[PDB]
């Protein structure tokens, strides 16, 4: 019950705190059209705002990753690790403080997995040093968190505020499907927030850019020396290596975007946990003591 | 030179946000605004790393326009007299 600093709801924000909990193939990306396809979604945090089938087995909510909520303001933190715990070895690699969390909370109560949380001096931290200066001097309403996420063919709703995790969750055809029904039967607006915990982008990204560069490496290596050689004809390589560039030339643009995304993330951080008093007061200073802050002053008085 | 400090200060009637911006940035002397962009964020200090230019979005922000509200407001409440900077000083010793 210590106290952590309050953070902003940013998909940026969330994306750079995760990578600052060690945990490197995740990212937060907001859900503006609920139907847009997401590939390869590793889980939901639902953030709800102004407004006004339960698991109950003592041993299954200590089988899975069901931590209760017992820092104050570690709301967002609490949403990505019931996300981020509940998935396996095959797709991401967690931190080491984060894989060392998971193994320590094993089959631990959901009261004791919200305490070692609380008193991991890494993630405390990490969340704390997201946070604005505001947050800080005012240490001396926010957003309601809520996690969604496939375990085993079921999917699973945690709430660190509640007793129990709701399990509603049952698919056959694919639990984004699932996940869609369930979110259109509860539910533009500003209550409301959705964001998909997806792997990095940008890997992905580089990656497909790396086979693509090979096999259009390999391609234009045999058709020019058969060029070279001078029988049969070359058609389909050429038609090969113009798709291929294409493709290339596609994935390249991709590659910029988010690079350019990650970028604004950075600075948009960069900026939000800025204390600009400094600034603010040795500009004005400096304006008196050039003799025209008196002109400016004159020409922005709050009406009244 | 004039009131900067307490409630009374003309600008605690002034539109901040609108005062401080490139423009009035790119009126001040080059080592001025050398020393004052030694207190801006990392990244928009070392986008700006002989007039110096700042970024079209280095105080047109999100955040630099909350500061400077902010800024007012706190001015407004009296924040910043030497007797609260004061008491400020007297708790971070109770705190250190």
């Amino acid at each position: 019950a210590d106290g952590w600093l309050e953070l902003e709801s940013d998909p940026g924000l969330f994306t750079l705190l995760l990578k600052d909990f060690g945990c490197h193939d995740v990212q937060v990306e907001e859900v503006y059209d609920l139907q847009k396809p997401i590939e390869s979604p590793y889980g939901f945090i639902f953030l709800f705002r102004w407004i006004e089938i339960f698991v109950k087995d003592e041993e299954a909510i200590s089988s899975i990753f069901f931590a209760q909520q017992v820092v104050p303001n570690s709301c967002a933190t609490h949403a990505l690790l019931s996300v981020l715990l509940n998935c396996n070895e095959n797709n991401l690699q967690l931190g080491d403080t984060l894989s060392r969390l998971k193994t320590h909370t094993k089959g631990m109560s959901p009261e004791n997995k919200g305490l070692a949380i609380g008193n991991t001096p890494e993630l405390a931290c990490a969340h704390n040093s997201h946070a604005m200066p505001q947050a800080r001097r005012r240490l001396e309403e926010a957003f309601h968190f809520v996690s969604f996420v496939p375990i085993n063919g079921q999917l699973f709703e945690l709430d660190g505020l509640k007793p129990y995790p709701m399990n509603h969750g049952g698919w056959e055809d694919d639990w984004t499907d699932k996940f869609r029904r369930v979110m259109a039967e509860r539910l533009q607006d500003i209550r409301f927030n959705l964001m998909a915990v997806v792997p990095d982008r940008r890997i992905a990204i580089t990656h497909k850019l790396k086979m693509l560069r090979t096999n259009q490496a390999i391609v234009s290596g045999t058709l020019q020396k058969l060029l070279k050689a001078g029988s049969g004809s070359a058609r389909d390589l050429q038609s090969l290596l113009k798709n291929l560039d294409t493709e290339i030339a596609i994935n390249e643009q991709h590659l910029a975007d988010e690079n350019d995304r990650r970028h604004m993330f950075k600075v948009d951080a960069s900026r939000r946990t800025h204390n600009y008093d400094k600034f603010i007061c040795t500009f004005l200073s400096m304006l008196a003591h050039q003799g025209v802050l008196g002109e400016l002053v004159s020409q922005h008085l709050l009406p009244s | 030179k004039i009131d900067l400090e307490t409630p009374d200060s003309i600008l605690a009637s002034t539109n901040l946000r609108a005062l401080l911006n490139k423009q009035t940035f790119s009126l001040l002397p080059p080592l001025y605004q050398y020393n004052l962009i030694q207190l801006l964020p990392s990244v928009d200090r070392e986008a700006s790393e002989e007039a110096i230019r700042l970024s079209a979005s280095c105080l047109n922000n999100e955040f630099f326009a909350r500061a400077c509200l902010e800024w007012r407001e706190r001015l407004s409440e009296g924040e910043f007299t030497p007797e609260n900077q004061l008491k400020l000083k007297t708790e971070a010793e109770r705190e250190k």
